[PDB]
Order: C-alpha cells, then sequence, then structure tokens
C-alpha cells in the first residue's frame, strides 16, 4: 500500500490545517484505522486520531474539539482538519495505516503555524576554485537564500548526481527567513566538462531555479 | 494517559558493538489473557518516516535483520542492536497500543563513533550575482569529519567577527558516520568593499595545527576569463 499526503505547508494562527492522504494499494474500507500522527520540532510524536473502514472516528483528547478526520472512499482518500491553530501545531504531519502498531507511514508534511508571507528563494552560487579544491577534488555548491517558509528541495543535475552531496539543514536568520547551501565534491578535472546544475523547489511559493555553477579563477 | 519513558536519551556505539535502550511505560503494557505486551518499536532514519521495527514487544517485522532484539514485559522493555552497522544511525521510538490514546516514548537517538578524520576545508567568496542585491554572503565549508565537535572563525583583515555568521551542520552520514558544516558569514555589500583579506580558521581535534582558508576581495575572475591572462 502507498499513502501520498498533500495539502499547504503555511497556516496563519486560528485558521484550519486541512490534509489530504491519497491511498493506493488497497481500500481503506477493507480494513484498519487510517491515522494521523504529528511530530514536533523536538521529536516528541503525537497520535492524533484516525477514521476506521467503517466511518467512525477517535481522536486523542488533546486536541479536544478542534480535530475532524473524514474521508471520501470513491477517491480511497482520507482528511485531516484541524481548527484554530497555534504555533503549537508546527510539526511534520504523517498519514499513517495502522492496527494497534503502525505499519505504513505517509512521506510527511511540513507545516508551518506562522502570520508571515510566503517568499521564494535567490539562488546564488558556491562557484569552484583554487579556494575549494584539495587534492584531485573541489567542492561547489548553491546558497539557496530568503524563503519562506520551509522546505525546499534540492537536487544536482536533475538528481543524476547523487554522490558527494550536502544539503545542508536551513537556519533562520535574524530576518525571519530561511537559507540553505547545498554543496557536492567532484573529481577538480571534470570542472573544464562536466556541467553542474542545482535544481532548487520552493514549493510554498511554486519557485523552482536551476542554477548553472561555473568555476572561477582565483590567484 | 500512559506515559512513555525512554531511559537513554542518545548514546554513542562503534561499528560492531551491542547495545540497548529501554522504554518504561507509567501503566503494564501487558494484558493479562492474552500475555503479549502491545508494544512496539521504531526506527527513524534522518529525513525519513519512523520505520516499523518489532511489535508485541518482540515479533521483528518482515526485512527487520535478527540483530535487532525486543525484550522485557509489563512495564520494562528493552530493545538491543548487536552487530551495530553504519546505517543503524536514527531515533528508535518505543510506542503503547495498550489505551487510548496511542503515546510514543521521546526517543532514543543512537549515534556511531568512528575514528578521528580531519575536515576538508573549503571557502566560497561571494557571487556577483549577490554583490549586486546588497549582500555578500561568504561561505566556509567543513567536509566529511568527525567527531561533530569544531571551531570556525571569521577573521576580515585581522578583525575577528562575531555575531554576523550562522553555522548549519549535517546528520551523521549513514556510510562513513561523518559529518559536514558551513558557516556564511553574512555583511552589507558596502561593509564588504571595505575590506580585502577574507579568513575561515578551522580547528577540530584531527588537525594538529588550525587550518586557515583565505581570500581577497576581488582576487576571483568568471571562468573562461583566463585565457586573457595566461
Amino acid at each position: 500500500v502507498q499513502l501520498k499526503q498533500s495539502g499547504p505547508g503555511l497556516v496563519k494562527p486560528s485558521q484550519s490545517l486541512s490534509l489530504t492522504c491519497s491511498v493506493t494499494g488497497y481500500s481503506i474500507t477493507s480494513g484498519f484505522y487510517w491515522t494521523w500522527i504529528r511530530q514536533f520540532p523536538g521529536n516528541k510524536v503525537e497520535w492524533m486520531g484516525y477514521i476506521n473502514y467503517a466511518g467512525n472516528n477517535d481522536y486523542n483528547p488533546s486536541l479536544k474539539d478542534r480535530i475532524s478526520i473524514t474521508r471520501d472512499t470513491s477517491k480511497n482518500q482520507f482528511f485531516l482538519k484541524l481548527n484554530s491553530v497555534t504555533s503549537e501545531d508546527t510539526a511534520t504531519y504523517y498519514c499513517t495505516r495502522g492496527t494497534g502498531r503502525i505499519e505504513y507511514w505517509g512521506q510527511g508534511t511540513s507545516v508551518t503555524v506562522s502570520s508571515a508571507s510566503t517568499k521564494g528563494p535567490s539562488v546564488f552560487p558556491l562557484a569552484p576554485s583554487s579556494k575549494s579544491t584539495s587534492g584531485g577534488t573541489a567542492a561547489l555548491g548553491c546558497l539557496v537564500k530568503d524563503y519562506f517558509p520551509e522546505p525546499v528541495t534540492v537536487s544536482w543535475n536533475s538528481g543524476a548526481l547523487t554522490s558527494g552531496v550536502h544539503t545542508f539543514p536551513a537556519v533562520l536568520q535574524s530576518s525571519g527567513l530561511y537559507s540553505l547551501s547545498s554543496v557536492v565534491t567532484v573529481p577538480s578535472s571534470s570542472l573544464g566538462t562536466q556541467t553542474y546544475i542545482c535544481n532548487v523547489n520552493h514549493k510554498p511559493s511554486n519557485t523552482k531555479v536551476d542554477k548553472k555553477v561555473e568555476p572561477k579563477s582565483c590567484d | 494517559d500512559i506515559k512513555m519513558t525512554q531511559s537513554p536519551s542518545s548514546l554513542a556505539v562503534s561499528v560492531g558493538e551491542k547495545v540497548s535502550m529501554s522504554c518504561k511505560s507509567s501503566q503494564s503494557l501487558l494484558y493479562s489473557y492474552n500475555q503479549k505486551n502491545y508494544l512496539a518499536w521504531y526506527q527513524q532514519a534522518p529525513g525519513q518516516s519512523p520505520k516499523l521495527l518489532i511489535y508485541w514487544a518482540s515479533t521483528r517485522e518482515s526485512g527487520v535483520p535478527d540483530r535487532f532484539t525486543g525484550s522485557g514485559s509489563g512495564t520494562d522493555f528493552t530493545l538491543t542492536i548487536s552487530n551495530v552497522k553504519t546505517e543503524d544511525l536514527a531515533v528508535y521510538y518505543c510506542q503503547q497500543y495498550h489505551s487510548h490514546p496511542l503515546t510514543f516514548g521521546q526517543g532514543t537517538k543512537v549515534e556511531i563513533k568512528r575514528t578521528v578524520a580531519a575536515p576538508s576545508v573549503f571557502i566560497f567568496p561571494p557571487s556577483d550575482s549577490q554583490l549586486k542585491s546588497g549582500t555578500a554572503s561568504v561561505v566556509c565549508l567543513l567536509n566529511n569529519f568527525y567527531p561533530r565537535e569544531a571551531k570556525v572563525q571569521w577573521k576580515v583583515d585581522n578583525a575577528l567577527q562575531s555575531g554576523n555568521s550562522q553555522e548549519s551542520v549535517t546528520e551523521q552520514d549513514s556510510k562513513d558516520s561523518t559529518y559536514s558544516l558551513s558557516s556564511t558569514l553574512t555583511l552589507s555589500k558596502a561593509d564588504y568593499e571595505k575590506h580585502k583579506v577574507y579568513a575561515c580558521e578551522v580547528t577540530h581535534q584531527g588537525l594538529s595545527s588550525p587550518v586557515t582558508k583565505s581570500f581577497n576581495r576581488g582576487e576571483c575572475s568568471r571562468g573562461g576569463l583566463e585565457v586573457l591572462a595566461q
């Protein structure tokens, strides 16, 4: 079975969070508890509730009267709605299929509760040069600066380049916007002949950027 | 509610060794009629969702190797990992499904110990693209080092910089158990143009003496132009 999540990653305080889980490989009416679980910054994990195969619910009492879990059997989808959110609801949200234990998990949706507006990143090159070459290895990268909210994804050469890549955790700047770098080490002898492009996707702002990173001469 | 307490908040273990962690519940998870404990163990590797390891306190999921062993009964439980491998890096969670609401422990983070590895140090001047926008970000990369502890100091014309940089560190690598770290110095364009020497100095256990990488403002030229200088 596959659980594929969708829904916005930014919610304003006192508004409602809505997420969707699309199930394939198994009908949500045949059995099991179709379950929402969230994980906070700091790693605490909280069971939120389920809708079961018969359409009935159970919820964590910690979510008082703020939560509704519904379904659409014709699309094989189930849904989370969480009302009146605050910064205490910022978390990664997982849809899951459970039977006491939780065997199958969705990929997770990062949800940020904030009044701040979405903003797409600017992408700048970290150009390889003698200043970033050790032995026969050169490092290069992309600086992905000034976006909000999390997350961004970065690939290199459309996913053809994975070995030696380090995409750093974002840091929140004093401006209240995130920034990260993604770097990769490659043979210094490749710099003349291999093209290196970082592909940046910021889904919350619908921003996609391809940045070609070319060498520099430093001396 | 049943409160789950995972005892070692984090532990460090070398490849090949054997390590154990405990999960204590505020009420017994053992059902008499069943003589089963309603407990599960999960493994959450960096960047991934939790993965079911053990259920009924000691039954392995399909595909889980025998070196993962859950034991205990009632209110005292244990996860043991033997023949530790580099890819065992993760947060391990316990979960009771004895009563509702279902509740989780807060996790035991398992880190891998290995031999010291000195960082490769690389520095990146700001791009003309960014300078045109009014800001200069200078990036210092420490690549593939162990242990995680490291010290990066920015100097601009030999003045130590403080308060104007931020660091980020990767999770431990699942193959070679190293870390990488970035330190990014941010100045206005006007401030950047007032100075010449930009230096990142790195101190680390694998470096018998500190390593400095530096450049002078303006000493770099776009790739391709070197045919006019060589």
